[PDB]
RNA sequence: UAUGCAAAUAUAAAAUUAUAGUAAUUAUAAAUUAUAUUAUAUUAUAUUUAUUCAUAUAAUUAAUAGGAUAAUAUUUGUAGUUUUUGAUACCAUGAUAAGGAUUAUAAAUUGAAAGUGUUAAUAUCAUAAUCAAAAUUUAUUAUUUAUAUUAAAUAUGUAUGUGUAGAUAAAAUAAGAA
């Protein structure tokens, strides 16, 4: 500690790990938080077996069970940085300077593209590539059809 | 470049150099290779078998007709992986008092096993007199001629080792190969039960014929429980059998020797409640042990505590060394001459130089 | 505070400084065990004669076939000076191993008038024996060199069974220490960066390692070590 | 001219096995020879080193809940930690103690492995919280 | 601005400088180096549109350890403090960007290598790092203009003033310009 006999080039390499500690927090409490927020502000009746006091005492007391939770992953996904595994330096989800697949800065990408690290193939720079999804609609397009893909795809039992 | 490595699976650079397959090359499989069909390790887990038994078993099994007559006296004694907790004495009356009723030498035996496990499992030592009254008359004494049963000789051992009895050596010397020769039947729970028991007893002859016949026998030393070795090896303090535990010891396989070593150093340290008897202090055998298992494992390499106190040569260093001695060389030439016999044979030499010291 | 046998210097006194973990050749690193309590020609010192290692014959064996014999296992008695041995070992031709390099060359007769018996015939089992089976192993190495079939080496030999003293080819476990410099056949210069890397040779080895190693007996080792720890001219961290 | 950033610490093994295991060397790794690991630290340096780890909402971080300093200096102008007495006055207490962290084992699964809510993940293998014991 | 007063480069020569003593030779030459289309001729340039531009916070980076249907390891629960010193709040070698002026129709693309914060040898008090709810003074940024106006993570209260000074931005590619 305090760069003394430091083993990483970059002090701030450690905080990818962190981010990855706080990604499973967020996998642990996505569950009991969801439901527990589902249940406080439901107004409508939940059932015949619980009607009015007892639903509302129930509500109260699930409130209060999760501001007791200590520790709960309250933090949405996207106030999250995003921070290069490679040279620790931070991008924002959504900008140019970070990459959805590769999960790297637009530094990283730019570096590894240039040399040899990273297999891609090159398009022109002001088209749509080559995906016909992409020279259909474009972003939002493939965007849709990735969820078409993954859920909508399947008839529901 | 840079201090980061580079992986050369990710890295297509890499993997399209001349080095490694270019992707206009045909991708195919060259050279199958066959890793596990040439040389099969055997399968040693790390973490014991959790579905083992972890016991003694006494293979009961009599003729169903009198399993039947005496299942109701038979419910009080232990089942397979079940043991009721009524009391020893009552189980103890009860073959007192129903054994002269059933004729049968068999299930006579077999009865009073089970009792023996029964007694030995709830620790009452009072059971002696039962082997006494019945067994002691034909079984072992004067050069008794019968064969008891494997099940009430296996009991019987585990309820010596049990409550620690002093007895135990009249049977295990009927159980050597010139007698009855029980040995090669007796499960590794029982001899790691018979070694523990020896170590808390503190035997010194004991555990050198216990563990010399359980080499002679191809006891599994590895599947030993290690806790029993390490008490078996702490007793010992002669020095004959001291001897002997250093030149059997290289019998354990190396992983069987690190963790023996790291049970006597835990338990002796801060393991000294998990025993319910505290061990005691045995240092020569305990520095032996650790000793041993440095020995066995595979030796690192640390330069630096190697070589701290390292000195090069005096001829070497000299032009590094202000103060160093330089008639020392001619010293050991003009000896080795006399030594050769070219100079005259102990011939006076005066200092060559001053002594700046 | 920091000292010449703590800091990271290259060069210390000169020469090559033993105590950086960067200089020594990663072979050495590599896992190894100790073999100063097996065999004398068992250890990592006749790495070329470790391919021409004779079978073994044990005691059990030595007696049992003294006391029933067969045709064809020629037992040879290779100890030299005669007047060292005074025993006979039951059914045992005597074959100096001094002289075992040319009478292996001898034809059958050739053997036989110069020897008084007949050569093994290249197929028979032979069993060579000698004061603490060092000759008996060096001449199964010639045996062995000569394509015989079955050569075998009686470890202990006459000097075990018959319970007397005897050590022919008088050897020292322990070795002088190094009063000259390290030597240039031990030292490594790397194929890329071509820099002068050591190797466990010469001053320092396992040889050294095995005889510096702490005795077996704990009442012995405390003897050597003063009181107060056995190992106090270093730091307190590094021990 | 010596600096360090704890100046004392206790060993692993108690005063019955080390003193009879010294004259056996033990091969240390070569390029750092003198380690100094968490469960080597003394009770007071581990304390306040271990409350540090958590981001917020840790005895470590000035403004907490769990802090114990009588004042804090912020931006060269003191404060005053308003006490627990005067913060019940306004905040209504809401507590239910260690029973409210701890998950049932039928939703562990569902909560991927973890009973605990507490914001450093515990994990049940004898490896992880690693100290001594 | 020739009337007087005034020999004067058109060369008989001996390495530079110097009173014909001062220093150690002195000069000179060639090649190359960013300033100058010419008026049919390897291209008609000349039109449209636009310009009130702003944001960063609460300190500890230096180990491996396997579990059900497997012929048996409590290795259940694996326990040896302390001699090193840089990418950190300067500095601590290299490396990718933006920047259109002459190789043209043709079976064709209108974006450059001359270098842009993070990356691989110089050290010598350095704990500066997001996990929410936060503090314009900083060159490099296309905002919605007068029928209907705040519901889900909390999300902009300011400047109506004759399409209005100076200064300045963009486009000759499925578009329409000679
Ligand atoms: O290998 C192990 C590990 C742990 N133990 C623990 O030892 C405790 C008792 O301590 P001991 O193991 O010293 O007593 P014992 O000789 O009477 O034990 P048994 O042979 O009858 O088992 C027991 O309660 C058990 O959990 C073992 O007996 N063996």
């Amino acid at each position: 500690m305090r760069h003394i006999g430091q083993d990483v080039p970059k002090r701030h390499t450690h905080f990818v790990l962190e981010s990855r500690l706080m990604y499973e927090k967020s996998f642990r409490d996505c569950w009991l938080h969801s439901v527990c927020r589902a249940i406080s502000q439901l107004d409508e009746p939940l059932s015949k077996t619980v009607v009015g006091t007892h639903q509302k005492m129930l509500q109260r007391k699930v409130t209060c069970f999760q501001y007791n939770q200590y520790g709960l992953f309250k933090t949405p996904y996207y106030r999250l940085a995003n921070v290069d595994r490679y040279h620790a330096v931070q991008g924002v989800a959504g900008t140019r300077e970070w990459v959805p697949y590769v999960n790297v800065s637009y530094w990283t990408m730019n570096k590894m593209v240039r040399g040899g690290n990273l297999l891609v193939h090159r398009v022109h720079y002001t088209g749509w590539g080559t995906d016909s999804h992409l020279k259909k609609g474009g972003w939002e397009h493939r965007w849709n059809k990735v969820l078409q893909r993954n859920v909508l795809q399947y008839s529901r039992i | 470049v840079g201090y980061t490595p580079v992986n050369p699976d990710t890295s297509p650079m890499v993997a399209y150099s001349q080095y490694h397959w270019h992707y206009n090359l045909p991708q195919g499989m060259e050279r199958p290779h066959s890793v596990n069909r040439t040389f099969a390790a055997p399968f040693q887990s790390n973490h014991s078998l959790v579905n083992k038994y972890r016991g003694v078993w006494i293979e009961f099994d009599m003729h169903p007709a009198f399993s039947v007559a005496l299942e109701p006296q038979l419910r009080k004694l232990p089942r397979g992986r079940t043991l009721p907790k009524t009391p020893a004495e009552e189980v103890i009356a009860d073959y007192t008092a129903l054994a002269p009723l059933v004729d049968d030498e068999k299930t006579r035996d077999l009865w009073l096993a089970k009792v023996f496990q029964h007694c030995a499992f709830q620790r009452c030592g009072g059971a002696m007199e039962l082997w006494e009254r019945y067994c002691h008359q034909r079984f072992t004494a004067e050069g008794a001629t019968a064969k008891p049963p494997l099940s009430l000789v296996k009991s019987v051992l585990f309820y010596c080792n049990k409550t620690d009895n002093s007895g135990w050596r009249a049977l295990f010397d009927r159980c050597l190969k010139d007698g009855w020769n029980y040995t090669p039947l007796f499960d590794t729970a029982q001899w790691s039960f018979m070694l523990k028991s020896i170590g808390r007893m503190g035997d010194e002859d004991g555990v050198r014929a216990v563990l010399e016949e359980m080499l002679d026998v191809q006891a599994d030393l590895d599947r030993v429980e290690a806790r029993s070795v390490v008490i078996a090896l702490n007793a010992v303090t002669n020095a004959d059998v001291y001897e002997f535990v250093k030149k059997y010891l290289f019998n354990f396989g190396e992983r069987k020797v690190k963790f023996l070593r790291t049970t006597y150093s835990d338990l002796r340290g801060h393991g000294a409640g998990k025993l319910r008897i505290p061990l005691k202090e045995n240092d020569n055998m305990y520095y032996h042990v650790c000793w041993h298992s440095s020995i066995r494992s595979p030796r690192q390499f640390s330069p630096r505590q190697l070589y701290f106190d390292y000195t090069p040569s005096t001829l070497g260093s000299s032009s590094h060394n202000p103060n160093a001695k330089i008639d020392d060389i001619v010293k050991d030439k003009i000896e080795k001459w006399k030594a050769e016999g070219l100079l005259p044979e102990d011939y006076v030499h005066e200092d060559r130089v001053y002594d700046r010291s | 505070q920091a000292d010449r046998r703590t800091r990271h210097h290259m060069m210390v006194d000169g020469q090559i400084n033993p105590r950086e973990w960067f200089n020594w050749h990663p072979k050495e690193y590599q896992p190894w065990y100790f073999d100063r309590h097996k065999f004398l020609y068992e250890q990592r010192q006749y790495a070329q004669f470790h391919h021409l290692l004779c079978h073994q014959v044990y005691l059990k064996d030595m007696l049992h076939l003294m006391r029933y014999p067969e045709p064809y296992t020629h037992i040879i008695d290779c100890r030299t000076s005669t007047q060292k041995m005074h025993r006979w070992v039951p059914h045992s031709l005597w074959l100096p191993r001094d002289e075992v390099e040319y009478a292996l060359q001898l034809s059958a007769d050739e053997f036989l008038d110069m020897y008084g018996f007949r050569k093994p015939d290249k197929s028979d089992d032979v069993i060579l024996l000698s004061h603490n089976g060092i000759y008996s192993e060096q001449a199964g190495w010639e045996w062995k060199k000569q394509f015989f079939q079955h050569v075998y080496n009686y470890r202990g030999g006459t000097n075990e069974l018959f319970g007397e003293s005897y050590s022919d080819m008088n050897v020292s476990d322990v070795l002088s220490p190094w009063k000259g410099p390290f030597p240039q056949s031990g030292v490594f210069v790397d194929k890329w960066s071509k820099r002068k890397v050591l190797t466990r040779t010469g001053p320092f080895d396992r040889q050294y390692e095995m005889q510096d190693f702490a005795l077996p007996d704990l009442e012995l080792e405390k003897a050597r070590h003063p009181e107060e720890g056995p190992r106090q001219n270093m730091p307190f961290g590094l021990q | 001219s010596v600096s360090g950033v704890f100046s004392k610490g206790r060993g692993i093994g108690h005063e019955a096995t080390t003193s009879i295991l010294r004259y056996i060397p033990r091969a240390r790794v070569p390029w750092q020879p003198s380690r100094f690991g968490r469960e080597n630290l003394t009770a007071a340096d581990m304390a306040r080193l271990w409350s540090r780890g958590r981001y917020r909402d840790g005895p470590g971080n000035y403004n907490s809940g769990y802090c114990t300093e009588r004042t804090h200096v912020l931006e060269e102008n003191t404060v005053s930690i308003i006490p627990r007495r005067e913060l019940e006055k306004y905040m209504p207490d809401i507590t239910i103690g260690p029973k409210a962290l701890v998950t049932p084992v039928s939703l562990m699964n569902a909560r991927n492995g973890h009973r605990v809510t507490h914001d450093l993940l515990h994990s049940y293998d004898p490896h992880i919280g690693r100290l001594g014991k």
